[PDB]
């Protein structure tokens, strides 16, 4: 999740915005859950008044909340 | 396109396809055959394994 | 009386329930059924109410 | 519900390495694939620590947390017989390792790369020409202390490399590598070179510590001055009468209480996130212990 936000944090933390106390910072990361691997994600239209969307779909859930954990 | 001063030699390794024949003479290995067993296991939400 | 000796079901637990009481309009009624959920939490004290989203209202709400 | 993992080798193995695998009955070893039948490569630590190469102690971490943990049941001369370690289940479990350390039965125990030794914890099966290892499990604290000594140990060697003296690697490796235990020393094997991996933890242990840096409470740094000067504690034992010169260039500043303490709830926000890191391995937590059967009810 670090190099995978490395060019956003780039181009905001950058000559754009400088630094203050409350605005460091960036990102929250929560866990929901533990899913069978190597099933994969399954793609489907959701079609709501004649228009579609492209949704990945996950069998088998086993749902499971965790605490937020900061990432700067 | 001036020959150079040293020679040189070519190695290459090359795959061949090819359909064998096995013969086996008779009685040449004893086997011993054991019980199948079943069982379960991977209880996930929707589906079980065997 | 047979029953009640499995001492479990490799763990099995049964599901935990959440019901919660939403507005008419926040919550759209058509839904895929699978979809993630949010409660935030408001501030009015001891309240009957309480919110919801879904990853679109959540989009909507950050335009 | 059934947990049971056999793994079948091609070529039988000769007696010394039976009996020294039967010496190794009852032990802790990743395997990679979840199934019934698993080949003799994807066992064991062995395909990511090589005899030639030097040793990377955050890499083998990084594999073992994501390989499935087995118990070693049954060795035959053909077949080994390993039960696996599903997340929700207890297990009874034996401690028979040699570089021991006595348990509580009160805190979680750690598994990790075994960092005391090579030749001590390997098996090698020449009759199928491949090598096994067997990590090394721990008390949670001597496992983060083990970790903590690893992580300094390859910031100061990479710093030692550009100074003057021997002494100073020498005093290094002094309670770097070493591990005290009660009536012992234990020599960690270290790295001559540190490279991979290395940065890429010590990087965002950097980029943690920078960020807190600039949002300290000055509070605190004006009450260790106070009783730094007047009053001395275990813990204050470090600061001689002298006090340090970057808390006397900071602390000028006057006090107000809610600056000090929104900054104090950004810094609690970041040391949760902090504590997250640190562990990098699976934790076993551990319920009743018997030192006459060094046998653990872990779960």
């Amino acid at each position: 999740l670090r190099i995978y936000y490395s060019p956003s944090i780039m181009h905001r933390y950058a000559v754009v915005q400088p630094l203050h106390i409350e605005e460091l910072t960036f990102g929250a990361v929560a866990c929901l859950g533990t899913f069978s691997a190597t099933d994969g994600w399954r793609r489907s239209a959701f079609n709501y008044r004649g228009s579609s969307l492209p949704v990945v779909e996950i069998d088998s859930f086993y749902s499971n909340v965790s605490d937020w954990e900061v990432i700067l | 396109k001036i020959h150079p001063g040293v020679a040189m030699t070519v190695v290459r390794t090359d795959e061949i396809l090819s359909e064998n024949i096995l013969f086996s003479s008779r009685a040449s290995t004893s086997m011993f055959i054991g019980t199948p067993n079943v069982s379960r296991r991977e209880a996930r939400v929707d589906a079980v394994t065997f | 009386g047979s029953g009640g000796g499995s001492f479990s079901w490799s763990g099995w637990r049964p599901p935990v329930f959440g019901d919660f009481l939403i507005h008419a309009s926040s919550f759209n009624n058509a839904e895929a059924t699978g979809t993630p959920l949010f409660q935030f939490k408001q501030s009015d004290p001891f309240s009957g109410v309480d919110a919801v989203f879904t990853p679109l209202s959540l989009f909507i709400l950050m335009n | 519900m059934d947990l049971k993992v056999v793994v079948s080798l091609s070529s039988r193995l000769y007696t010394d390495e039976i009996a020294k695998m039967q010496q190794r009955i009852g032990c802790i070893l990743p395997l990679a694939s979840t199934h019934g039948t698993q080949n003799v490569q994807g066992l064991g630590l062995g395909q990511v620590y090589s005899l030639e190469t030097v040793p990377d102690y955050v890499s083998m971490y990084n594999y073992l947390s994501d390989c499935t943990l087995a118990v070693l049941d049954e060795v035959s001369v053909d077949s080994l017989i390993l039960t696996k370690i599903v997340p929700g289940q207890t297990y009874a479990i034996k401690n028979k390792y040699q570089p021991f350390f006595q348990w509580h039965g009160t805190g979680s125990l750690s598994v990790m790369p075994p960092v005391f030794g090579r030749e001590h914890a390997t098996v090698k099966l020449e009759s199928n020409d491949v090598d096994i290892v067997f990590p090394m499990v721990l008390p949670t604290p001597i496992a983060e202390e083990v970790l903590q000594k690893i992580l300094l140990f390859n910031v100061y060697s990479r710093v030692v490399m550009q100074a003057p003296g021997n002494a100073d690697m020498l005093d290094v490796h002094m309670h770097l590598g070493s591990v005290s235990y009660l009536g012992h020393h234990y020599e960690l094997a270290l790295p001559e070179v540190p490279g991979p991996l290395g940065l890429a933890l010590l990087d965002n242990l950097s980029l943690y510590f920078c960020i807190m840096v600039t949002l300290l409470p000055r509070a605190s740094m004006r009450l260790v001055r106070g009783l730094i000067r007047h009053e001395h504690h275990d813990l204050l034992n470090l600061f001689q009468e002298m006090v340090p010169d970057e808390i006397a260039r900071i602390d000028l500043d006057d006090l107000s209480v809610a600056d000090d303490l929104s900054r104090m709830r950004v810094m609690m926000t970041y040391l949760q996130s902090l504590a997250s890191l640190f562990n990098l391995g699976p934790r076993l937590a551990t319920a009743a212990y018997s030192q006459e059967t060094l046998t653990a009810t872990c779960w």
